[PDB]
C-alpha cells in the first residue's frame, strides 16, 4: 500500500482557531499540541477539535508529549462528548514558515509509531494574515524507501500538487525528510453566521447621532484643511505641466500629493455628514412625541 | 485501425527516456493508449516489459486498463485476450491488475456490451477486493 | 450471514452491554443467545437495549428477531455512539427508525441497514417504541449485528 | 457594577457550539453549560476560552439539576498550566432564554469566581441581535418591602476578537463576507439595523404590554415606571426652537457636503483630463 | 457526428476523461471519444471491395506527419 | 440567406447580453 497525494487533512473552524490562538500566545515558544478526530479513509484526516498542552519549562523548542496529560484530557473530554482519537499533533512556527526540523521529525516518529497516518500541522501565527493563514500538514518520509528509489506517495490525481512547496520548506527537507498534506477547512453555516457577528455593532450605535460640537468642529478642522491643499493643488497642476514623465512617480516620493489628501478629506466629510444627517432626519420621526 | 496504424513508436520512445516519475510514468502508458486506440498493437509494453514492471499500485490499474483502450472493438475474443495477458489467480499486488482487467474488458466493449455485461456482472458480484470491485 | 459480512455478536462486549426496562426471568444474556429464551419487559412493551462494541465495527444489517405472538417489534429506532432516558426516544433523531415487519421479525427475516450512517460504530442503543400486536410485553430473540470491523 | 463590559471571543462561539452539537447530539436538544474563562482589564471582561462541564437538569422540576464541579476544577487546572493568565469568570449556557435555575447554578459558580458573569450564546443564528447575553447576579432591594432577592442584572455584551483570532475569522469568512461595500453603504446598513432592532424592541415591549393588559402577567411597577421614563423622553419635533436649530444645523453640513462634492467634480475632471492625454499620446506614437 | 447529432459517447467520453484531474485512470474513457476518419466501401455482401477514391488536393496538406 | 442572418444577428445579440453579465458579475467578485 502507498499513500496518496490525493490525501487531504480536513481542520474545523473551532480546531483552526485555538492552533492561531495558542501558537500566537506561546510565540516565540514551538507550543504543541495534539489535534482530535478521526480518520474517515485513506484519503481524509479529519481534525474535528485540538488541546494544547502545556510547556514544561522555558526553551523555543518543541517539547516532549506528557502522557499523563494527555491521557486526562482525553479521558475528560470523552464525558463532555468528544470521544474522538488523536490523529496527530499541530505546533507553532512563530514567523518562520511552516516545515519540520530535527526536532519535529523525531517528534512525528512517535505519533507515527502510534498511528502510521498521524499528522504534524505547522501552524505560523505570525506570517498568518486575514484571509490567509500560513499552515502545513507534514508526514514523514521513510528513509528506507526513498532510498531504494521509491516515491514517498503515489500520484493518482492532480489533487497533491496543486499548491506550489515553499522554498523555505523545501530548505528545511521538504519532499526530502517529510511531505506536505492539502489541508481543507470544514465550515459549516451555523459556525460562519455565528463569526459573522464579530464587529457587529449594536442597533443603538445606528441611530446615535455623533456630538455635534465635535461634528461641526472637525468639519471645521478638515474644511480648513483643505484650504492648504486646494492652494497646493494648483501648484502641483502648473507643475506637471512641465514634468518629464520619468518625474511622474520619483517627483511625487516623499512630498505629499495636494490630490490624493484632498480626495481623502472629501470622502470623509461627506460620509460623515451624510450620515449625521441621515440618522438626524430617520431620528425626528423614529423619536416622535406625538 | 489496424491495417492504417500509421504509428510513430519513436515518439513514445524518445519520451519512455525522459520518464523519471510515476507521473510520467503513468502519462506515457495512457499516452501507448491513445496512439494505439483500436490498433490492437501492445507492441510499446511487449518490448518494454521491465520497464512497465515499474508501475505500481493505481499505475498498474492503469497499465492493465490500457489494454482495453489499444483493444477497442476487439469484440471477437476479449475474455480469452484479457486472460492470456492476466493469469487467473495471483497473491501480490493482483487486485490492481484484476481490477484494471475488468475496467480494460468495459473499455473493449464501450457502449456495445451485448455479451460482457453478465460476465462484468458476475465478477462484480463475486468480488472481495475494493480495488477490484473498483474497476469492475 | 450475508457473504463479506461476519456475525460480530461475538466482538460485542458481553460484560458491558446493558439492557433498560428488563424483566429478571429473561434478560440481555438470554437475548444474545441463539436458544428459545428472550428478552422480556416488565414496565411495559417499550423497552431500550444498550449494546457497546469492543472495536469500532460497522453495522451492515440486524437480525432483530422476536416471537410471531405479537410481542416481537414494530417500531425499532437505532442510535449511534451517544454521548437515553425514555423519553428521548419519543422525541429525537433516530439513525435508522426501522418498522420491522412480521417478515422481518421471524426466525429468518433479516433487517438492511443504512450502511452509510453505520461505519464507526462503538456503542449502538436500540430503542423498541411498540411492537405488533399492541400487547402488554415485549420478546426478543438472538439479536445481532451483521457487520465487519472498522479495521 | 463590578462588570461594565463582556468581551466574548469568537472561539468561545465557535467551542459553545461545538459544545452543543456534540452533547445535542441524537442524545438530546436540552441545553448545555460550560465555564468561561478569561481575563480582566479595567472593568471590561475579556471572555477568550471556554470549557464543557457535565450537566443535566430535569425537565419539569427546575431544583433538579446536577453540575459536576469536581470536572470544573479538573479541567481548570488543567486549562491553567496552558494559559495561567486566564481564570475563571463566569459560566455560560445555550438556552435560548434565561432559566429559573440560573440563580442557583451561578451560586456554585460564584465560589470559583466571586463576581461570575454568565453568558446566554444563543447557537441558533439569530439574524438581529448578537448570540451573547452577559448577566451578573446582584441583589435587588425593593421598596414594596418585598425581601431582598437574588437576580441577574445585564451586561453589555461584545464580540472582539484577538489579533490572531481575527486573522483566522477572516480566514474562515474570506468567501462569505463582501468588503467590498464601501464605508457610507455600511453605515447606512447600520442605520436600517438600528431601525430594525428598534422596532424587535419596541414589538416586545408591546407584546409584554398585551401579555399585561390581559392578565397573562402581572403588573410589574418597575416596568411601567421605566416605560413612563421612555415616554416622557420622547423629543417634541414640532418645537420652533427645535426646527430652527435642525435647518440651522442640517445647512451647516449641506454646505461642507457641497464644497466636497465641488471639489470631487474638479478632481474627477482633471482624471478625465489626465486619461484623455494618456490616450492621444498612447495613439500619435502608435 | 456527421449527420449532428449529439454523440453520445464522445460527451461522455471527453467530461469523464477531464476527471483525470481526481482519478489518472479515468483519463481511458477519451478512447470513447476517438471516432475513426474513414470513408468505408461495401457492396451488396457487405464486404470492402478495393475501390480508390481520389481526394482531389494535394497529398500533404491531409498527411501523417514526417517520421523522425 | 435573408431569415439566417436575421436569426444569426439574433442569437449573437442575445450571447452580447450574457456577456455583458458577466462581466458585469465578474468585476463584482475581481473588487472583492
Ligand atoms: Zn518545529
Amino acid at each position: 500500500p502507498a499513500v496518496d497525494t490525493a490525501e487531504q487533512v480536513y481542520i474545523s473552524s473551532l480546531a483552526l482557531l485555538k492552533m492561531l490562538k495558542h501558537g500566537r500566545a506561546g510565540v516565540p515558544m514551538e507550543v504543541m499540541g495534539l489535534m482530535l478526530g478521526e480518520f474517515v479513509d485513506d484519503y481524509t484526516v479529519r481534525v474535528i477539535d485540538v488541546f494544547a498542552m502545556p510547556q514544561s519549562g522555558t526553551g523555543v523548542s518543541v517539547e516532549a508529549v506528557d502522557p499523563v496529560f494527555q491521557a486526562k484530557m482525553l479521558d475528560m473530554l470523552k464525558q463532555t462528548g468528544r470521544p474522538e482519537m488523536v490523529v496527530g499533533w499541530y505546533h507553532s512556527h512563530p514567523g518562520f514558515g511552516c516545515w519540520l526540523s530535527g526536532v519535529d521529525i523525531n517528534t512525528q516518529q512517535s505519533f507515527e509509531a502510534l498511528s502510521e497516518r498521524a499528522v504534524a500541522v505547522v501552524v505560523d501565527p505570525i506570517q498568518s494574515v486575514k484571509g490567509k493563514v500560513v499552515i502545513d500538514a507534514f508526514r514523514l518520509i521513510n528513509a528506507n524507501m526513498m532510498v531504494l528509489g521509491h516515491e514517498p506517495r503515489q500520484t493518482t490525481s492532480n489533487l497533491g500538487h496543486l499548491n506550489k512547496p515553499s522554498i523555505q520548506a523545501l530548505i528545511h527537507g521538504l519532499n526530502r525528510h517529510y511531505y506536505s498534506i492539502t489541508i481543507n477547512y470544514r465550515k459549516n453555516e451555523l459556525e460562519q453566521k455565528m463569526l459573522l457577528n464579530l464587529h457587529k455593532k449594536s442597533w443603538m450605535e445606528g441611530l446615535t447621532l455623533q456630538d455635534y460640537s465635535e461634528h461641526c468642529k472637525h468639519n471645521e478642522s478638515v474644511v480648513k484643511e483643505m484650504l492648504e491643499l486646494a492652494k497646493n493643488y494648483n501648484k502641483a497642476v502648473e507643475e506637471e505641466d512641465k514634468m518629464t514623465p520619468e518625474q511622474l512617480a520619483i517627483k511625487n516620493v516623499g512630498k505629499q500629493d495636494p490630490k490624493r489628501h484632498l480626495e481623502e478629506h472629501v470622502d470623509v466629510l461627506m460620509t460623515s455628514n451624510i450620515v449625521q444627517c441621515l440618522a438626524a432626519m430617520l431620528d425626528t420621526v423614529v423619536f416622535k412625541l406625538i | 485501425l489496424i491495417r492504417n496504424n500509421n504509428t510513430d513508436l519513436m515518439i513514445l520512445k524518445n519520451t519512455k527516456d525522459a520518464v523519471r516519475n510515476s507521473v510520467c510514468h503513468t502519462a506515457t502508458v495512457i499516452a501507448n493508449s491513445f496512439m494505439h486506440c483500436g490498433t490492437t498493437s501492445d507492441q510499446f509494453l511487449r518490448d518494454n516489459l521491465e520497464w512497465l514492471a515499474r508501475a505500481t499500485n493505481w499505475a498498474k490499474f492503469t497499465a492493465t486498463a490500457s489494454l482495453g483502450v489499444i483493444h477497442k472493438g476487439h469484440e471477437k475474443e476479449a475474455l480469452q485476450l484479457m486472460a492470456t495477458y492476466l493469469p487467473k489467480d495471483t497473491s501480490p499486488g493482483s487486485a490492481y491488475q484484476e481490477g484494471g482487467g475488468l475496467y480494460a474488458l468495459g473499455l473493449i466493449h464501450a457502449n456495445h456490451g451485448g455479451d460482457i455485461i453478465d460476465y462484468l456482472l458476475n465478477q462484480l458480484k463475486n468480488a472481495s477486493n475494493d480495488i477490484v470491485r473498483h474497476g469492475g | 450471514i450475508p457473504k463479506g459480512y461476519m456475525d460480530l455478536m461475538p466482538f460485542i462486549n458481553k460484560a458491558g452491554c446493558e439492557c433498560l426496562n428488563e424483566s429478571d426471568e429473561h434478560g440481555f444474556d438470554n437475548c444474545l443467545r441463539k436458544d428459545t429464551t428472550f428478552l422480556e419487559s416488565d414496565c411495559d412493551e417499550q423497552l431500550l437495549i444498550t449494546v457497546a462494541f469492543n472495536q469500532p465495527v460497522k453495522l451492515y444489517s440486524m437480525k432483530f428477531q422476536g416471537p410471531d405472538n405479537g410481542q416481537g417489534p414494530k417500531y425499532v429506532k437505532i442510535f449511534i455512539n451517544l454521548p437515553m432516558d425514555f423519553e428521548e426516544a419519543e422525541r429525537s433523531e433516530p439513525t435508522q427508525a426501522l418498522e420491522l415487519t412480521e417478515d422481518d421479525i421471524k426466525e429468518d427475516g433479516i433487517v438492511p441497514l443504512r450502511y452509510v450512517k453505520f461505519q464507526n460504530v462503538n456503542s449502538v442503543t436500540i430503542f423498541v417504541q411498540s411492537n405488533q400486536g399492541e400487547e402488554e410485553t415485549t420478546r426478543i430473540s438472538y439479536f445481532t449485528f451483521i457487520g465487519t470491523p472498522v479495521q | 457594577l463590578a462588570v461594565q463590559k463582556v468581551v466574548v471571543h469568537p472561539l468561545v462561539l465557535l467551542s459553545v457550539v461545538d459544545h452543543f452539537n456534540r452533547i445535542g447530539k441524537v442524545g438530546n436538544q436540552k441545553r448545555v453549560v460550560g465555564v468561561l474563562l478569561g481575563s480582566w482589564q479595567k472593568k471590561v471582561l475579556d471572555v477568550s476560552n471556554s470549557f464543557a462541564v457535565p450537566f443535566d437538569e430535569d425537565d419539569k422540576d427546575d431544583s433538579v439539576w446536577f453540575l459536576d464541579h469536581d470536572y470544573l476544577e479538573n479541567m481548570y487546572g488543567m486549562f491553567k498550566k496552558v494559559n495561567a493568565r486566564e481564570r475563571i469568570v463566569g459560566w455560560y449556557h445555550t438556552g435560548p432564554k434565561l432559566h429559573k435555575n440560573d440563580i442557583a447554578i451561578n451560586e456554585l459558580m460564584k465560589r470559583y469566581c466571586p463576581n461570575s458573569v454568565l453568558v446566554i450564546i444563543d447557537v441558533k443564528p439569530k439574524d438581529l441581535g448578537l448570540p451573547t447575553e452577559a448577566y451578573i447576579s446582584v441583589e435587588e432591594v425593593h421598596d414594596d418591602g418585598t425581601p431582598t432577592s437574588k437576580t441577574f442584572e445585564h451586561v453589555t455584551s461584545e464580540i472582539g476578537a484577538e489579533e490572531a483570532e481575527e486573522v483566522g475569522v477572516e480566514h474562515l469568512l474570506r468567501d462569505i463576507k463582501d468588503t467590498t461595500v464601501g464605508t457610507l453603504s455600511q453605515r447606512i446598513t447600520n442605520q436600517v439595523h438600528g431601525l430594525k432592532g428598534l422596532n424587535s424592541k419596541l414589538l416586545d415591549i408591546r407584546s409584554y404590554l398585551e401579555k399585561v393588559a390581559t392578565g397573562k402577567l402581572p403588573i410589574n411597577h418597575q416596568i411601567i415606571y421605566q416605560l413612563q421614563d421612555v415616554f416622557n423622553l420622547l423629543p417634541d419635533v414640532s418645537l420652533q426652537e427645535f426646527v430652527k436649530a435642525f435647518y440651522l444645523k442640517t445647512n451647516d453640513q449641506m454646505v461642507v457636503v457641497y464644497l466636497a462634492s465641488l471639489i470631487r467634480s474638479v478632481v474627477a475632471l482633471h482624471n478625465l483630463i489626465n486619461n484623455k492625454i494618456a490616450n492621444r499620446d498612447a495613439e500619435k506614437k502608435e | 457526428s456527421r449527420t449532428g447529432h449529439t454523440h453520445m459517447p464522445s460527451v461522455v467520453g471527453v467530461l469523464v476523461f477531464t476527471q483525470f484531474w481526481f482519478w489518472f485512470p479515468l483519463s481511458h474513457f477519451l478512447s470513447l471519444a476517438y471516432t475513426p476518419t474513414c470513408v468505408i466501401g461495401l457492396n451488396k455482401d457487405l464486404k470492402m471491395p478495393k475501390v480508390q477514391y481520389k481526394s482531389n488536393c494535394k497529398p500533404s496538406t491531409f498527411a501523417y506527419p514526417a517520421p523522425l | 440567406d435573408l431569415y439566417s442572418r436575421y436569426k444569426k444577428l439574433q442569437q449573437e445579440l442575445e450571447f452580447l447580453e450574457v456577456q455583458e453579465e458577466y462581466i458585469k458579475d465578474e468585476q463584482k467578485n475581481l473588487k472583492k
